């Protein structure tokens, strides 16, 4: 009865969501032909949260794709577990944004959003007890950020009190594959400050560092990063789909983590994230899970938690474990580190448990922290934006598209006041 | 060529002038109906009190 | 004759563009007023049920 | 649904030579009169009945009369590749030519041959049940197309009247013309061409030379080349009665749809795609671009810019594989185009007839094989320019009374010269006011 | 007991009727050779509403074909389901109308209507308990419009108390099939409005758009437009032929849809309509059927159903449904947008339920709205008529065969006052 409408913006969001739907279909035990081929009944009492039924037992995701190039949709169609998608959601343009955020927020929005909003409205009135939306995107590009941001604002204006999760991968200095990252990132986070209700920040720098350190892989392609993000995505929503001994729904997680309205940027991790070789040598206990949690070499964001203070933390465990062990481990960590955890919120950590573990594994645990160290990414993006905008570099591609130095200065000022609030509370 | 263009443009401007007049009448009607409906809503508010 | 012809053609063209932009604005206002109409209707129905 | 055709002069009978060179192969008739026993191309016994009528066991005779006064060309037709096809009496040939003298062809010589031609026209309509109308092929640019052509036209009008008359008249060219005395015969024939013929189709020599030089790239075309595509256009406009299409319009619909006023029946003509044998394939051919080429003034059978005029009505005859959706998609873009402009006295101006039969290619021809074709016939005001320039040509010859004696000593007084010019002027001013 | 007589005038009417008889023959399970091979025995019970069973099992339909060229009969008798018609039902002439309403109504009608009435009277007196007549024709034609409405007047004068259904395809703004359509359309509607009991108005642009937008077809031809119109007709004539929880025959539909004697011009629609590749992705659920019915892109008219108000509406469902369900959405859709329905009529919509879904489906629905937005097509045709009659264009083709200009003036006046009376109900 609880509802999470999935939306995938841009190529990065589309591929990440495709892997995520593969993961969720695998978890619920349904073939890529749409039918059900699982064993346990417990996979079937909560399919309605992430799958609409069709005639004949064919389950189809409640997902909507959005981009401007047919090639991404072609790739998603060609890939496995791609046919399950309803072809009534493959909405797209024919020109491509060109990473011109002004173009993707002012010049293709007017021709694609009037349809994508209709599709999302239909999918949101399909079911009754809406909890919210899950939008997967990149705050670096043109059409993954412009259209995604305007669409998030539209859903904000249409559903005033439904929760939006924005799973946003943020560009990094060492993974800057395009030259115009800051002009789009600043302008996107500008509006994501007002619009969304929780934004989880991801970055390819920390993703590659994890794939080189924890997994110690040799050739980590985009597929494995998408798999990591998808596993986190499917592990953060276990309480809605599966029974637990201490549940944790969306608004509970929010109201626990965010103290003040503007402070809704999170860093997320995952345990156990272990290499194939060294996995066979390790037995999995709750202290092991929490060590691999808190260790900074496991955060999926390139933000170092021991460079600041934890506002709040949250741990979603999955496995038939013991609540006394969970609570004592969390408080053990809190007593070990008495400065990295904020002074005026007693026991700022929140913990919850679910029964069914991810397939294959026996125990798992996702981690969401509202650390204040995340200001470093924002201040670095602001520094790069000021460096590029101090001489109007690349600016004409947006100035002739509709925006102005007034809006750019406004975005920079909003970033400055965001890091100001973070430093003030730290 | 020039006379063809002016003929076409005159026909277009006449058609779109007619559409503009239709839109003006539509707006006037909508304003009148919103006035009536808001007055009815005021009456219903007082009745509720 | 032909240059006068084209000059008047161009000034008609600019006038038509002006009026076309005006009608686009009028259409936008009409859509907003339809929205307001239907919202007031819904609120009135709710109050009647109350 | 059967239609008979008459061919007068030399241009008429050569155009008919091309037409009956094409119909026989299109219906599969071997060029001697009997269908082949072994192979059976196409089907439908009634399909060929419009132009060929069966006789006895297996010989099919045409429904045309080739009438001319000079025997030099009728004898060539008699002795050529078509000897057993035609009927020995449907080839009427006098003894002496009209010699470009319209008066001579109208009064002296024509008076003793029009009745003989009628004696066979009547006996050919006797053995036809669903007679549709008459089709005339002639060039008024001489003495037999103008004189005898007119004489037969009004003598048929007074006798039948009810049946329509589709004419394909080859007027004198803008500049590239043969005879020196055309500007007399042209007006002398138009005076009786306004109020007698039902639907006239304007044809030019220069424009089709231009088409053959820019489309088939034959830098030195000839009368055979021109008459071949003329016959192709005739077949593409008469395909409706013979081959069954989704939206098919016959002679009556074509007439009642394109003539808004009594005497405004003066049309253009175009055909698409005129493409050489080598470029049959390198060009993407489909409804959109063939229709686009069907309106370009460089692809008009009469050398006059339609941009000078305002269209009143148009008809598009489609052949072959043409779904009836992209036709409307194309005419929408035609309406949204800017160069071509209609008249406010008509809000809907397209009749898009369609037939499911691809065009035929004559053996060893200049036209290639295409899966489809378009024949465009439209009323327009730009023909007033043609009539005005021809009026200017007539005035200089008339003010000096040149060439007049060759007429007045054969039977025509100055009154016909005066009144034909007056009525052409009335036609032109009527076109002016209608375009107003 | 009850009986229906089908009439086909015009080439468009003949093709539409051929497709209609194809559909009905498939539905009752008679093969194109006239014999019977249906399985269930709920079909022979009402098989007599259309088919006069003859000695030898040759169930021949009760439909009469009329036109002025044997080419249409060649096509119909050649096509599939052609060897079941009757040789007597092939009355014709060999002259051709050629789009001239004068020829349609005076020159050829005055001597072919005797032949058509002979067969019509023979069939009407061979069928005992007549229910009505229904004719499919083209308003822009010459044989289906002129001679059509002439026969309409003749038969209505003959039988007063038997109702008339007219499936009339009207001219179009975008697909301008012919030049002189407005004359024929005005002259046929002016005759119809007096004798029209129910007039289902259809047009080809609103069906091309359906086939290119909703059904998502590549080559939408007449072999598809006539199929859609056939589906709608069979949906109309379902309560007579089949049982259900809540019957509604033609008289019930007319009484529920005609609130004033000069308000009879219905816009039709059929649901469900799905793309061939997405058939098995959405469930034929009664709500989904309802918001497919109450749609603008699923009408069969150039008029915008949201550009006015609905006077009355009727919905004939077919299949195994639940009346509580059906009526709950029938009331919800009317409570939602209260501004599109007439204020001074409670219960704007009827919802009848049959109990046999059509072959190839699980359930279906047919919508018939007597809305006041239908006046726009009449306004377009009338302004075209002003633009033409302002210069007596093509007037001689009428005035030379038995016409006067008084008919033209009165037709202008009739169209003007009819659109006025539609307008003043708003
Ligand atoms: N397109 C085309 N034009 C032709 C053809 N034959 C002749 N013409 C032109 O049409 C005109 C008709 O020829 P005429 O001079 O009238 O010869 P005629 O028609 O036999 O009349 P007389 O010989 O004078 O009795 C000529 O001036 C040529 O310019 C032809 O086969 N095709
Ligand atoms: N995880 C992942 N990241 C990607 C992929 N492709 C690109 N990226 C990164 O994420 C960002 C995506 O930008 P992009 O989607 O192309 O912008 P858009 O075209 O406006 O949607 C880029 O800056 C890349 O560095 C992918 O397939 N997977
Ligand atoms: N939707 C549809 N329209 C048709 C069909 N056949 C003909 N028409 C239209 O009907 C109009 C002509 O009506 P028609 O039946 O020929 O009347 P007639 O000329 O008197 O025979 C044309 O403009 C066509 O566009 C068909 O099968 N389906
Ligand atoms: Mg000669």
């Amino acid at each position: 009865m609880r509802e999470i409408v999935h939306i995938q913006g841009g190529q990065c969001g589309n591929q990440i969501g495709a892997k995520f739907w593969e993961v969720v279909s695998d978890e619920h035990g349904i073939d890529p032909t749409g039918t059900y081929h699982g064993d346990s009944d417990l996979q079937l009492e909560r399919i309605n949260v992430y799958f609409n039924e069709a005639t004949g037992g064919r389950y189809v995701p409640r997902a909507i794709l959005m981009d401007l190039e047919p090639g991404t949709m072609d790739s998603v169609r060609s890939g496995p577990y791609g046919q399950i998608f309803r072809p009534d959601n493959f909405v797209f343009g024919q020109t491509g944004a060109g990473n011109n955020w002004a173009k993707g927020h002012y010049t293709e929005g007017a021709e694609l959003i009037d349809s994508v909003l209709d599709v999302v409205r239909k999918e949101a009135e399909s079911c009754d007890c809406l909890q919210g939306f899950q939008v997967c995107h990149s705050l670096g590009g043109g059409t993954g950020s412009g259209m995604g941001t305007l669409l998030i604002s539209k859903i904000r204006e249409e559903y005033p009190d439904r929760m939006m999760l924005t799973f946003s991968v943020v560009p990094s200095p060492k993974v800057s594959d395009t030259v115009v990252e800051p002009y789009n990132a600043t302008l996107s986070v500008h509006q994501l400050v007002e619009n969304a209700d929780e934004c989880m920040v991801l970055d390819n720098e920390a993703l590659y560092d994890i794939c080189f350190r924890t997994l110690k892989l040799t050739t980590p392609t985009f597929g494995d990063l998408n798999h990591l993000i998808s596993a986190v995505m499917s592990g953060i929503t276990c309480c809605l789909r599966f029974p637990g001994q201490l549940n944790a729904d969306l608004r509970k997680l929010a109201v626990n983590l965010i103290p003040f309205p503007r402070l809704h940027f999170f860093m997320v991790g995952f345990t156990p994230l272990t290499s194939r070789g060294s996995q066979q040598y390790r037995a999995l206990t709750v202290p092991e899970l929490t060590q691999q949690m808190w260790d900074a070499k496991n955060m999926m964001c390139a933000a170092d938690p021991r460079h600041g203070r934890y506002l709040t933390a949250s741990a979603l465990f999955r496995g038939r474990m013991s609540t006394k062990e969970v609570d004592e481990q969390m408080l053990n960590v809190q007593n070990k580190n008495s400065s990295y955890f904020v002074e005026w919120i007693p026991n700022n950590v929140k913990s919850s448990v679910c029964d069914i573990p991810p397939k294959g594994l026996k125990m798992s645990a996702t981690f969401i922290g509202n650390s204040t160290a995340i200001q470093e990414m924002f201040k670095r993006v602001s520094e790069q934006f000021t460096a590029m905008f101090r001489r109007k570099a690349f600016l004409h591609w947006y100035t002739g598209e509709g925006m102005d130095e007034m809006e750019f200065t406004e975005a920079e000022s909003n970033m400055n006041d965001l890091v100001s609030e973070y430093q003030q509370y730290q | 060529m020039a006379e063809r263009e002016m003929g076409r443009l005159k026909k277009d401007i006449g058609k779109m002038e007619a559409e503009r007049q239709e839109l003006a009448d539509k707006i006037n009607g909508l304003q009148n109906q919103i006035y009536k409906n808001n007055e009815k809503l005021d009456q219903f508010k007082m009745l509720m009190n | 004759a032909r240059q006068q012809c084209e000059d008047q053609l161009n000034q008609l063209k600019q006038q038509l563009s002006l009026e076309e932009g005006d009608t686009k604005g009028e259409r936008s206002r009409v859509e907003k007023f339809q929205l307001e109409m239907d919202r007031l209707g819904a609120t009135l129905k709710q109050v009647e049920e109350y | 649904r059967e239609v008979i055709s008459i061919h007068i002069g030399q241009a008429g009978i050569q155009v008919g030579n091309a037409c009956w060179e094409l119909y026989c192969l299109e219906h599969g008739i071997q060029p001697d009169g009997q269908m082949p026993s072994d192979k059976t191309i196409g089907g439908g016994d009634d399909a060929f009945n419009t132009f060929f009528s069966e006789t006895g066991a297996g010989k099919h005779v045409p429904r045309c009369i080739f009438l001319d006064l000079e025997p030099t060309v009728v004898d060539e037709v008699r002795t050529g590749t078509y000897r057993q096809l035609f009927h020995p009496e449907q080839l009427i040939s006098g003894k002496e030519d009209a010699a470009n003298n319209f008066a001579r062809g109208h009064y002296t010589i024509g008076k003793e041959i029009v009745d003989l031609a009628l004696d066979r026209i009547r006996k050919l309509a006797d053995n036809c049940t669903g007679l549709q109308g008459f089709l005339v092929f002639n060039a008024v640019g001489g003495g037999t197309g103008s004189g005898l052509g007119s004489l037969l036209l009004e003598r048929l009008s007074v006798d039948y009247g009810k049946k329509s008359k589709l004419g394909f008249t080859v007027y004198p060219s803008p500049q590239v013309s043969t005879a020196v005395v055309e500007p007399y015969n042209s007006v002398l024939s138009t005076h009786s061409l306004l109020e007698h013929t039902d639907v006239a189709v304007m044809l030019d020599n220069e424009a089709i030379y231009d088409i053959c030089r820019r489309s088939l790239d034959i830098e030195r075309p000839t009368y055979t080349n021109l008459n071949r595509l003329i016959a192709q256009v005739i077949s593409s406009l008469t395909a409706s009665l013979r081959f069954d299409g989704a939206l098919n319009v016959d002679i009556t619909e074509f007439q009642t749809n394109l003539v808004p006023y009594p005497r405004i029946h003066f049309m253009l003509s175009s055909y698409a795609p005129i493409i050489s044998a080598e470029k049959a394939y390198h060009e993407q051919l489909s409804v959109a671009e063939i229709t686009n080429a069907a309106f370009e003034p460089a692809s008009m059978m009469v050398k006059c810019d339609p941009r000078h005029g305002k269209y009143m009505a148009c008809c598009l005859m489609y052949r072959g594989d043409v779904v009836p959706k992209d036709v409307n998609a194309s005419v929408a873009t035609i309406k949204t185009k800017r160069t071509i402009q209609f008249v406010d006295w008509c809000p809907t101006g397209f009749k898009c007839g369609i037939n499911y039969q691809p065009p035929t290619v004559v053996p060893g021809g200049d036209l290639a094989k295409v899966q489809r074709a378009v024949c465009m016939i439209s009323n327009s005001t730009a023909i007033g320019e043609i009539f005005s320039r021809l009026d200017h040509k007539f005035d200089l010859m008339y003010a000096k009374r040149a060439f007049v004696h060759w007429y007045v000593g054969e039977g025509m007084e100055e009154g016909e010269f005066s009144e034909a010019r007056e009525d052409l002027a009335a036609l032109e001013k009527d076109f002016e006011e209608v375009g107003a």
